[PDB]
């Protein structure tokens, strides 16, 4: 299950 | 910010002289991604090379398999020679029967 | 004693093309789902025989959020070219880790996360799950930002979550399949060498997975004294091989015995050179 990242680096 | 190659050359069988087998050239702990790999027959590129798909290891390096068909004989000499950025000349190893 | 990982690139090129972005996904450090932009019609690929289970709707999910991580790795990219002052047309790549581990009553044991950026640590989501650990001054820039946004916790909320609840799924699916072993087949070869002295190989070939052991001994004892040991390799099958060798004094020959150890085998493995 890919996971979604959150904020940009 | 780069990462020298580490090259193993080998074959997927135990070698006989005629039997057909499959030639290894297995390339790690590299960075960045990009690299050309060559396989060669008494100094002649092989046209028919399979590259395994990109993968990283744990600590950020990169692993590839480079494989190609075969056929070992007496005379025959085999070698895989790796071009990457972190070097600033290519790199070949010859394929040793005994290892 | 699982784990799940999913290990994502996205590496950048000379010019205005977008990077290709490469998502790969572990279990018990098994591929088993990829998916790549530079594919013709990109989509999530079933990488193991029994992720083929699953219907459309779940490839369709995933290839989604595949497609959205490839939006975030573009974007996140371009403030990394800042950050360190980079030209707008060179190479680059950003990695991440993410995933979980779970311990021997199945509950979550630690989850992960991390990035790379030009090969080397930039920021890694800590144990707690809440406090980051950025690798050097630039990484701070991205640490002030996320504390700054309570970027931790959602991370947190899928590490416990949704990593959990699919890692038991995808266990429960390829059960015995993971859990499989093929035993090495060993032989030793005889090679020349020093006036007199000789080198003895002892090879393991066709075995997984990749963990064995590989020993040489003298007279009942472990000869861990000038051996040669290759890192284990890959045969092009799915299985593995490694080889170790010892100099030893011609004629000498048949006092060394090679012992192999492995996850497969009923039991070790004892043997000798066989002119």
């Amino acid at each position: 299950f890919q996971p979604q990242n959150g904020q940009f680096i | 910010i780069q990462k020298t190659p580490q090259i193993q050359v080998y074959s997927r069988h135990p070698p006989e002289n005629g039997k057909p087998n499959i030639l290894n050239c297995y390339v790690t702990q590299f960075h960045p991604p990009h690299i050309e790999i060559q396989m060669l027959k008494n100094g002649k590129k092989i046209p028919k090379v399979e590259m395994s798909d990109m993968s990283f290891s744990k600590d950020w390096s990169f692993y590839i398999l480079a494989h190609t068909e075969f056929t070992p004989t007496e005379t025959d000499t085999y070698a895989c020679r790796v071009k990457h950025d972190s070097m600033a000349e290519p790199k070949t190893v010859y394929w040793d029967r005994d290892m | 004693p699982h784990s799940m990982r999913y290990f994502e690139t996205a590496v950048s090129r000379p010019g205005l093309e977008e990077p290709r972005y490469i998502s790969v996904g572990y279990v018990d450090n098994k591929e088993f789902v990829r998916f790549d932009s530079d594919a013709e019609n990109p989509r999530y690929e079933p990488r193991a025989p029994w992720m083929e289970q699953e219907g459309p709707e779940y490839w369709e999910r995933e290839t989604q959020k595949a497609k959205g991580q490839e939006q975030w790795f573009r974007v996140s990219l371009r403030n990394l070219l800042g950050y360190y002052n980079q030209s707008a047309g060179g190479s680059h790549t950003l990695q991440q880790m993410s995933g979980c581990d779970l311990g021997s009553d199945w509950r979550l044991l630690r989850g992960y996360l991390q990035f790379a950026y030009e090969g080397r640590d930039y920021i890694a989501l800590n144990e707690d799950l809440k406090t980051w650990t950025a690798a050097d001054m630039a990484a701070q820039i991205t640490r002030r930002k996320w504390e700054q946004s309570g970027a931790a916790e959602h991370y947190k909320a899928y590490l416990e979550g949704e990593c959990v609840e699919w890692l038991h799924r995808y266990l429960k699916n390829g059960n015995a399949t993971l859990l499989r072993t093929d035993s090495p087949k060993a032989h030793v070869t005889h090679h020349p060498r020093s006036k007199g002295e000789v080198t003895l190989r002892c090879w393991a070939l066709g075995f997984y997975p990749a963990d064995i052991t590989l020993t040489w001994q003298l007279n009942g004892e472990e000869l861990t004294q000038d051996m040669e040991l290759v890192e284990t390799r890959p045969a092009g099958d799915g299985t593995f091989q490694k080889w170790a060798s010892v100099v030893v004094p011609l004629g000498k020959e048949q006092n060394y015995t090679c012992r192999v150890y492995h996850e497969g085998l009923p039991e070790p493995l004892t043997l000798r050179w066989e002119p």
